[PDB]
């Protein structure tokens, strides 16, 4: 055995690179580095244990109503996570949001309980949630660095430049606080990625 | 009437992709020939116009608070309702999909079960019980907000059959370069963001 | 050591018009619109200073500013007795450094795409960098016009092979990251004029608050007529303002066949309906809804986008019918940012971006509904 | 337990209600029963097989056999089949094999289909008239270093119909075979002793089938000509697994049995009267022999026939006295081969070098109409990439040449 | 009758006299292979060879029966190849008078001809290569059949001689001709000219139409757009009208007609003019004491399509009635009266998107119908030589 | 099989709905008193009065915190368990609320309560500052905020949002400290008595008097906090009370 499939779907096979899964909360919570780094856990906590969930289950999900099975699954943990969060760590509660929406919708959850979980062992599935999660945190801790950096002077909220607005000499970028920049960031890490490995440029 | 403002806002002041930025994972994924593109948009917005309003009488008459009985909330059946709602719609769109197959059951493959799941489809039923939107106004909102998701995606596929002529460095080929293009076409649709209802 | 006769079947006469020529043309017609604006950068500075300082204040800010007394060694006056020369001059101080760093910067990322990927360097970016150092205002720090040209020809270029083979304007798109990302030093009542510690709203920002009798120049504290806003006298965007200029030049690149007059002729068309509407529906709160067909041609930057930006053949649409469509949409979403979105006083960066990204699809209509008429033979 | 039990019946309703709508769906949207395929418009040949599963599979369970080689990928092209209705668009990776002009008149691969509702084929008598035989093997000599000849005796008596430059597809199950069970004489045994060749032993994991070109021309009865080459891990890549199809054959002596599976191929020669050029190489002396043959008795052809064989060196050189005897006897037809390498006791005084260039430098460069002539070849990929390159320098079509390479 | 507006009428210095008159001796001649579309020959002929007037100097493998026989009688003094030995051209010297002789009718029996004795006639004598077809500008297959047939009595090339003074001369000749293609043609035979008056064919079949407007009006693409668009399914045949006299003289005299009225012109041919040469005649030949001192080039055809005519290629093409001699030295939609969206065809055949060039009308054109184009491409492409590129695809992969 | 997947999308949802459900009905409670007691930080907090602990909490609140009802039509202050009133649900019913016009509604909130409560911070004997609560729709979910005006009826002390339901990031940004702290200082109206505080897309320049920052790619949620304060500053609001305020 080995780290592989834990640490593939980082660089080889990212869910959001490569593949096109997880792109909208990306846009959503690179803003800050705190914000996505809770996003990339849960979305690690949340689809290794509904990928875990369907393996259990692979053999006799109805591909009639597959998608409502394995959403039932996913929303299901969703929103219990959220309820014993809520009642016990209500201050982290607060910080979970919208992300109970934002994790279900999340195309990774779902792609991966497809691609993997219905075809899987639970325990290698257990693995692609781990690993797919944390390629997706890659890409949204990446552009997160360059757009809370270099639109607020800010990482995790501590200040590395200083702004004028505060005294300083660095003026904030207001177009990396948008939607775009996080479209502009992404594609040129796809660019990074494919040229640093060309198996996945496009014919 | 009001309702026209109201497809007007779900359009292009609203523009689910565009503007919200919501369904980018297919609208980024099966944007490379118009022809696929506009069945996605036409099957997206088949799937938003009927979740959306059957999910508000859901609401409003299920998992609305005080609704079906006095003093009980069934609001915490919000997202697991929904959800499998939209899911089985997608999975009926599947089977239509078999009829019309060829353009679109093989092109969107691993996508086509993502038609659910779409930040798109779930948020337009979020907006539709965080706002109050009659019956009506749901049936408006719901084609609205698809036909201003059809408009981008069959958009971006206009775009990228132009680019059949560009030089797009490798690597930057497909993916990439469409993070890009979109970038820039929301940079475009930015120009509604002073538009207020 | 015989090629075929493909080959030699090469049409043996061609026209004189190249790719080459078309640019230099389109550079040329911005002179006079570039000319006027570093005499009217000048003017509206010269002008602010009197009103705002005399005597030994004014020599100090002069003496503060190297665009004022670099002037001064060079043979002008700050004083308002000034001439055209001088007022040229201090133009000249600020749209140049904006020029040539425009041109380096933007230039330089032309070349390396060139260099790494074997290209053979394109004549486009003369065109590029003049008008986007023609469309900010005078006052825009030169860090903030090489990180705009770079976002404007890499990111909407040369990202997608450079010139001909991207579908977004490139200027307006540079233009566009500086209007999100450093709003403050391109939007604002600090940054039309040249004239330190001066504050004075564009005649466009003043329509939308109280309407023609807002329409003053501060500095001179007279009035800004139709007339003025056409010569290009108000203050704004080095290019933009002469509407006279533009038109100049816009006549002899769309008599050379450069621009296409289809596009021009849906910008108005756009334009004048819209507007038209809105002065009919009238609104007792919103005063730009009066702002008539006529005045919105010479105000913001409506006449240099429909003329020089417009019209940019490559992020246009390639069809006939088409270029009426893209044209109608640009007036259309021009005067709709204009009037309904308070946000942005003018409109028209952002109305032909909009437009560029559905010129292919008017296209695609268009050629599918062609394609329609063949496989019926015509009705032959 | 308010709204604990309330909210479980009221989501099973919604639940309920989902499903419903979806399985009502499903039976007026989804087919069910059994799916019934005609093969060739013949109710007889029409086959009714469940849905799901590729084509390529309901097809092989029926009397119709559709010749494949890559399998259950989609990449050799060999098993595409005329769909007349049914199957959908072409897929993607199918026109990477398919032209389009192909697709126009029905063509597709049957393994990159997938079975799903009914559709027409309209296989031809060839794809059709396939017959399993298992002959008894009666010679495996080594004909040279690394080729050996195989005969087989027909089962069923008679001789095997099919054309010159045809083939039978050898299937055979997993099986451990070592190299040092082969039996070569000492001639060949030089090369093998020198690598030692015969410490390779396969293993042979699935069932396999391949393809095997014929070296009996149709009139030769009782025995059917064969000529195999050894699998080996390629020179670049001895960390490879050794030969599985061929390496078993070679295990096999007089008295052993094999499957034929009938006979396939789409290699031809031309009923005119243009000038024939041959180019063998390797195992390509199986489908060029049955050519000779075939135009000197079995035609008993005028025309002119000249046969250019790639070989290393004289010992690498078999069925020399078979093609002598052709060339004396009938002037019509010449041969020559070339050495690549002629050894220090071969003491060759002919021509030396690749047929690639020897062909050229001797016959076609002087040659006035070089494309007025068919040409067939069978060998090596550089040899075949080389020569089609020279052949195609000389303005030859690519009508007028076929190739059946083997690898 | 068809008037045309978008298009350009070159205004190049040096146009003809329109006066049929005498060229200079020709005692060369030659076949040029590359001209025919995808024609890979099959030479009945090897240098040294003595020629007859209809005698068969090669064939075409993948047009098989199409005869490519000699224009005149003599010796063949050289066989040109090429790269990978295409054939370029197959030179003869024109020496004697022997000929093939064929069939004769009567006038009024040419109309009532069986279709596949006209067919073998030109097979035979070679004038089947006259036609060509247009959804691919190719030899049309002897089996095959067309239910127009396209007939060009005009020419707006640049310094093009005027058909009606050449057809004038053979009257009863290109009235015969019109008769026999009526009965060729299994629907009608258009008569595509200009305003001005020809001898009429007495055959309802073959129908006169009038073209009005600058260049592209007298291009066969063109008529064929307006009155029998033309696709994969429905092909039709051009011929033009010098080739249409050939034919009646053909089936009225038993004989091959090899003699072409073709205009010298250009700004450096001293005396621009109408000058009577032979089928593939030398051009070295022909502008011998006709051109101006310097660097010249001589192009058979059109300035705006026709060959270099250098080296191997020195001889008048076969669809070519015209030898231009020059000194060596929104556009797209103002000369394209098609109903096509010329940018975006063009940026097709850029890209090499042949399937969408296919929908946008390609399969309607001939290199020359996009000739205007390519002069008045800023970014100097050549797009008769793409659409080429995307025709052969078509056939290849089709 | 018809049989198997009614047996499993059954089981399924019972299995899944049981577990929701029990998880949410039952730590509901835990969840609401968890949530009462963040109000009462909340309003602490704004107030400038650190407390740490429930328990702390609640002592704090009681002791410096004097919790008032008002009546928005009059302005004026009035008598009930202002402790324990519950503004939301009062909104919720007609009796004890009024339904805005399309042209009131300004905050978006479909329905205002007849009366509010305010909360009155006493350093000692006298109410240092007033803290009322305001709240309007914003794009995702209604953000109900904390504005401590000072008891000169005009200056803010502090500003937080108790409870939104945007985006952590882009809409949950009313939460940044950062942003919270730019309200200090800013005056909530013009001389003429009409809102001034204006949420400035783009940033507002700096020193601005009624000028705060807009939440960055969050126009809506931004939105909705301009549409909170145009509302409840208004006539039918929090308006005609500090009017009371301004003059003591
Ligand atoms: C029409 C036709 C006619 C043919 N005629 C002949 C003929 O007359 N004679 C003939 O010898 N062949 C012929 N072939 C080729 C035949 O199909 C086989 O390729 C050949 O017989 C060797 O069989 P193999 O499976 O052992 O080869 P393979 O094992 O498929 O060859 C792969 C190469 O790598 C090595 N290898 C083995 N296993 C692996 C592995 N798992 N991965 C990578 N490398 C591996 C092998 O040693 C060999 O060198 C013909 C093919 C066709 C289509
Ligand atoms: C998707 C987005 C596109 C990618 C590109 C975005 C990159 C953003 C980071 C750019 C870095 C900005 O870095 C910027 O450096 C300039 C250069 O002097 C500094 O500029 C400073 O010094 C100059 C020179 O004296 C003064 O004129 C200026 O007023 C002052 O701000 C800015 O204070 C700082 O903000
Ligand atoms: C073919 C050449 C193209 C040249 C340009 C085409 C002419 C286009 C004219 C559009 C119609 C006339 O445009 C007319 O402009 C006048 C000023 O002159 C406006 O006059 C006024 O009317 C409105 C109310 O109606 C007032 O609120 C406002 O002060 C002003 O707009 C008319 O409302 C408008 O109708
Ligand atoms: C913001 C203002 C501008 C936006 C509004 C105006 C643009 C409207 C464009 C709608 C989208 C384009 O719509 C386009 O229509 C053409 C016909 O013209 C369709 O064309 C095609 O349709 C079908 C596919 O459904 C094909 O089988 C057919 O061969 C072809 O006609 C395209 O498949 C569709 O994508
Ligand atoms: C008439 C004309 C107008 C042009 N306008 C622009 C423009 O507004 N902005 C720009 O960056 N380039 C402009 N260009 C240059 C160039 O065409 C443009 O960058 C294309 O998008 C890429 O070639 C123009 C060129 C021409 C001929
Ligand atoms: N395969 C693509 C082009 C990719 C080029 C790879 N170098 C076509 O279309
Ligand atoms: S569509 Fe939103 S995450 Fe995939
Ligand atoms: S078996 Fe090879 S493609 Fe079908
Ligand atoms: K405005």
């Amino acid at each position: 055995e080995l780290k592989k499939s834990v640490l593939a779907p980082v660089l080889d096979n990212n869910p959001i690179a490569l593949q096109v899964l997880g792109v909208c909360s990306a846009l959503a919570v690179t803003t800050k580095l705190e914000t996505a780094f809770v996003m990339t856990l849960a979305v690690m906590f949340v689809t290794a244990l509904s990928n875990f969930f369907v393996s259990l289950i692979r053999n006799h999900i109805p591909n009639s109503v597959r998608i409502i099975v394995q959403m039932a699954i996913i929303a299901s943990l969703v929103i219990v996570v959220d309820q014993i969060l809520k009642a016990y760590l209500y201050d982290i509660s607060k910080q979970l949001s919208v992300f109970v929406g934002l994790i279900i919708t999340n195309c990774i959850v779902m792609g991966r309980a497809e691609a993997f979980a219905m075809k899987s062992e639970p325990i290698p599935s257990f693995i692609d949630g781990i690993g797919n999660g944390l390629g997706y945190g890659f890409v949204l801790m990446t552009v997160g660095f360059f757009r809370e950096l270099l639109g607020s002077g800010k990482l995790f909220g501590l200040e590395v430049l200083p702004l004028i607005s505060n005294g300083g000499w660095y003026q904030p970028n207001g177009l990396m606080l948008l939607a775009p920049s996080a479209f502009f960031l992404i594609g040129f890490m796809i660019w990074a990625i494919r040229t640093f490995k060309p198996e996945q440029v496009e014919a | 009437e009001h309702y026209i403002s109201l497809l007007v806002k779900s359009i292009f002041i609203e523009n689910m992709a565009l503007s919200f930025f919501l369904g980018m994972c297919t609208f980024l994924a099966v944007s490379k020939k118009v022809k696929t593109s506009f069945g996605l948009g036409i099957a997206v917005i088949v799937v938003l116009t009927i979740s959306v309003p059957v999910n508000n009488l859901v609401y409003n008459l299920v998992l609305k608070p005080d609704a079906l009985v006095e003093g009980v909330d069934l609001s915490f059946l919000n997202f697991i309702t929904f959800i499998g709602v939209i899911a089985a719609l997608v999975q009926i769109l599947e089977m239509i999909l078999d009829r019309f197959f060829p353009p679109l059951y093989n092109a969107l493959g691993i996508f086509l079960p993502l038609i659910t799941v779409n930040c798109a489809i779930f948020g337009g039923v979020s907006f539709m019980v965080q706002r109050d939107y009659s019956f009506a106004e749901s049936v408006v909102y719901g084609f609205g907000s698809g036909v201003g998701w059809m408009l981008a995606i069959v958009a971006l596929a206009g775009i990228r059959e132009k680019m059949k002529y560009s030089d797009v460095p490798p690597g930057l080929r497909g993916l990439g370069i469409t993070f890009i293009t979109a970038g820039l076409m929301a940079l475009g649709f930015m120009s509604f963001s002073g538009v207020q209802l | 050591y015989t090629p075929g006769l493909v080959t030699k079947r090469s049409s043996h006469v061609r026209d004189s018009v190249d790719l080459k020529r078309i640019m230099i043309m389109v550079w040329l017609a911005v002179f006079p619109a570039m000319f006027w604006g570093m005499y009217n950068a000048g003017g509206q500075a010269i002008a602010a200073l009197n009103h705002l300082y005399s005597g030994d204040q004014l020599a100090a800010i002069v003496a503060g500013n190297w665009h004022y007394w670099l002037t001064e060694m060079l043979g002008g006056t700050m004083s308002s007795d000034a001439g055209w020369g001088s007022k040229m001059l201090l133009g000249a101080t600020y749209f140049l450094p904006i020029y040539a760093t425009v041109f380096i910067v933007g230039g330089f990322w032309e070349v390396l795409f060139c260099m790494v990927r074997k290209h053979e360097v394109n004549e486009g970016f003369f065109v590029t960098s003049i008008l986007f150092a023609l469309i900010v205002p005078p006052t825009l720090p030169l860090w903030q016009a090489a990180l705009g040209i770079t976002f404007g020809v890499v990111v909407a270029k040369e990202v997608f092979g450079g010139t001909g083979r991207n579908f977004l304007n490139p200027a307006l798109a540079g233009r566009a990251f500086l209007f999100f990302a450093y709003p403050a030093q391109i939007s604002g009542d600090l940054v039309w004029t040249a004239a330190d510690g001066y504050s004075g709203a564009t005649a466009l920002s003043q329509w939308a608050q109280g309407g023609a009798g807002a329409l003053i120049n501060n500095a001179t504290g007279q009035t800004i007529t139709w007339m003025d806003a056409f010569i290009g006298n108000i203050p704004g965007s080095i290019g933009e303002v002469s509407t006279l200029a533009l038109m100049i030049g816009a006549a002899f690149i769309v008599y050379m066949g450069i621009a296409s007059w289809r596009i021009i002729g849906g910008v108005m068309i756009g334009m004048i309906l819209l507007s038209t509407l809105f002065n009919v529906i009238g609104s007792d709160t919103n005063a730009m809804f009066n702002m008539p067909w006529h005045w919105h041609l010479v105000l913001g930057g409506f006449a240099f986008g429909m003329f020089f930006m417009a019209t940019d053949p490559v992020s246009a649409s390639f069809t006939n019918s088409g270029k009426w469509a893209y044209g109608i949409l640009i007036g259309v979403m021009c005067v709709l940012i204009r009037v309904v979105n308070p946000a942005y006083p003018e409109g028209m960066m952002l109305a032909i971006l909009f437009a560029n990204l559905f010129a292919p699809l008017f296209d695609h209509v268009v050629v599918e509904r062609n394609i329609k008429r063949r496989l019926a033979r015509y009705g032959k | 337990m308010s709204t604990i039990i309330f909210g479980v019946v009221m989501f099973t309703l919604i639940i309920l209600a989902l499903v419903l709508v979806i399985l009502f769906a499903k039976s007026k949207l989804v087919p069910t029963g059994d799916i019934t395929i005609s093969i060739n418009g013949d109710p007889e040949k029409a086959i009714v097989t469940q849905p799901g599963g590729k084509l390529l599979t309901a097809l092989a369970g029926a009397g119709v056999f559709v010749s494949s080689a890559c399998g259950g990928g989609g990449s050799c092209g060999q098993c595409r089949v005329k769909i007349k209705s049914g199957g959908g668009d072409i897929l993607p990776t199918e026109l990477d094999h398919i032209s389009k002009g192909e697709a126009r008149e029905g063509e597709r691969l049957a393994c990159q289909v997938a079975v799903k509702a009914d559709m027409d084929l309209e296989l031809p008598e060839e794809i059709f008239g396939v017959k399993k035989w298992e002959c008894t093997v009666i010679s495996n000599d080594n004909k040279a270093t690394f080729i050996k000849e195989l005969k087989l005796a027909i089962p069923d008596g008679e001789s095997v119909p099919f054309r010159a430059g045809g083939y039978i597809q050898i299937e055979a199950p997993a099986h451990h075979v070592k190299y040092a069970d082969f039996d070569v004489p000492e001639k060949y045994r030089g090369d093998w002793d020198k690598f030692n060749l015969f410490r390779y032993e396969s293993k042979v994991d699935e069932p396999i089938i391949r393809a095997y070109s014929m070296a009996n021309y149709p009139e030769e009865f009782g025995i059917i000509m064969l000529n195999v080459r050894i699998a080996t891990p390629p020179p670049n890549n001895p960390n490879v697994p050794p030969g599985q199809m061929s390496s078993y054959i070679w295990s096999l002596k007089a008295g052993d049995k094999c499957t034929i599976s009938g006979p396939f191929g789409e290699f031809f020669a031309k009923d005119t009267d243009a000038e024939m050029v041959f180019i063998g190489g390797g195992a390509g002396m199986a489908p060029m022999r049955s050519h000779i043959f075939d135009q000197l008795k079995r035609l008993k052809s005028k025309r002119k026939m000249s046969y250019w064989y790639g070989a290393r060196s004289k010992r690498e050189m078999f069925y020399v006295e078979d093609f002598d005897g052709l060339a004396a006897e009938n002037d019509n037809f010449v041969w020559h081969c070339a050495l690549s390498d002629p050894q220090p006791e071969d003491n060759w005084t002919g021509y030396t070098g690749f047929i690639h260039n020897v062909l050229y430098e001797n016959y076609l460069k002087d040659h006035e109409a070089p494309e007025d002539c068919e040409y067939y070849m069978c060998g090596p990929p550089m040899m075949n990439a080389a020569v089609i390159n020279m052949l195609k320098n000389l303005g030859v079509e690519e009508e007028n040449i076929l190739l059946d390479d083997f690898g | 009758m068809i008037t045309i507006k978008k298009g350009l009428d070159l205004p190049i210095a040096g146009t003809p006299s329109q006066v049929i008159s005498d060229g200079k001796a020709i005692k060369k001649v030659a076949l040029l292979g590359e001209e025919y579309v995808g024609m890979r020959p099959t030479m009945h002929v090897r240098v040294g060879d003595e020629v007859k007037k209809a005698q068969i100097l090669f064939e075409d493998k993948k047009n098989p029966g199409v005869k490519f026989t000699s224009p005149v009688s003599g010796k063949v003094v050289e066989i040109n190849r090429g790269a990978k030995r295409v054939l370029q051209s197959v030179v003869i010297e024109v020496a004697g008078d022997d000929q093939v002789t064929f069939d004769k009718f009567e006038a009024n029996q040419l109309a009532s001809l069986n279709r596949d004795a006209i067919k073998t006639q030109l097979v035979e004598s070679g004038l089947w290569t006259a036609f060509r077809t247009r959804p691919f500008s190719k030899v049309p297959a002897i089996d095959s059949t067309s239910e127009a047939i396209f007939v060009t009595a005009m020419d707006t090339n640049p310094l093009a001689a005027e058909p009606t003074v050449v057809i004038n001369e053979q009257s009863e000749a290109f009235v015969a001709g019109l008769d026999v293609l009526s009965a060729l043609t299994t629907g009608k035979v258009y008569v595509c000219k200009k305003g001005t008056s020809l001898p009429r064919s007495q055959q309802p079949n073959v129908e006169e139409h009038v073209f009005d407007g600058p260049h592209p009006a007298g291009l066969a693409g063109t008529h064929m757009h307006f009155l029998y668009p033309v696709s994969a399914d429905h092909v039709a045949w051009s011929i033009n009208y010098q080739d249409v006299i050939a034919v009646g003289q053909l089936f009225l005299t038993g004989e091959l007609y090899t003699q072409r009225v073709v205009s010298l012109a250009g700004p450096v041919v001293n005396k621009p003019r109408l000058v009577r040469t032979v089928m593939g005649a030398s051009l070295e030949q022909l502008v011998d004491s006709e051109i101006m001192p310097g660097e010249v080039r001589i192009i058979s055809g059109s300035v705006l399509s026709g060959t270099k005519a250098t080296g191997p290629h020195a001889y008048l093409g076969r669809y070519h009635l015209q030898v231009s001699v020059l000194r060596e030295g929104g556009n797209y939609e103002k000369v394209m009266p098609l109903d096509m969206e010329p940018t975006l065809l063009l940026r097709d055949l850029c890209a090499g998107d042949s399937d969408s060039a296919v929908r946008l009308g390609a399969l309607e054109l001939d290199e020359e119908d996009l000739a205007l184009c390519t002069f008045v491409c800023p970014g100097k492409y050549e797009y008769g030589q793409l659409l080429r590129e995307c025709l052969d695809k078509i056939e290849k992969e089709g | 099989s018809i049989k198997k997947t009614l047996f499993v999308v059954i089981a399924l949802s019972l299995v899944c709905s049981i577990i929701v459900s029990a998880a949410a009905v039952g730590l509901r409670d835990k969840q609401k008193e968890n949530a009462a007691l963040d109000k009462q930080s909340k309003i602490l907090q704004v107030a400038g009065i650190e407390a740490k602990g429930s328990k702390q909490i609640v002592e704090l609140f009681n002791k410096s915190i004097e919790p008032r009802l008002v009546d928005f039509n009059t302005g004026d202050f009035v008598e009930g368990d202002a402790a324990n009133y519950d503004q939301r649900k009062a909104a919720k019913e007609a009796s004890e609320s009024i339904k805005l016009t399309a042209e009131q509604d300004k905050a978006k909130i479909q329905r205002r309560a007849n009366v509010g409560v305010v909360y009155l911070v006493k350093d000692g004997d006298k109410t240092s500052k007033v803290i009322l609560p305001v709240h309007g729709n914003g794009l995702w979910s209604m953000m109900y905020a904390f504005v401590a005006v000072e008891t000169d009826g005009n200056t803010v002390s502090g500003l937080t949002y108790y409870e939104q339901g945007e985006t952590p990031g882009l809409g949950g940004e009313v939460e940044n400290p950062a942003w919270r702290a730019q309200w200090v200082g800013k005056k909530l109206f013009d001389e003429n008595h009409k809102p001034a505080i204006k949420i400035v897309k783009g940033g507002a320049p700096q020193g601005s008097e009624h000028g705060v920052d807009g939440l960055s790619g969050a126009t809506l949620t931004s939105n909705g906090v301009q549409n909170t304060f145009d509302f409840w500053l208004g006539d039918m609001g929090f308006g005609p009370f500090l009017t009371k305020v301004r003059d003591g």
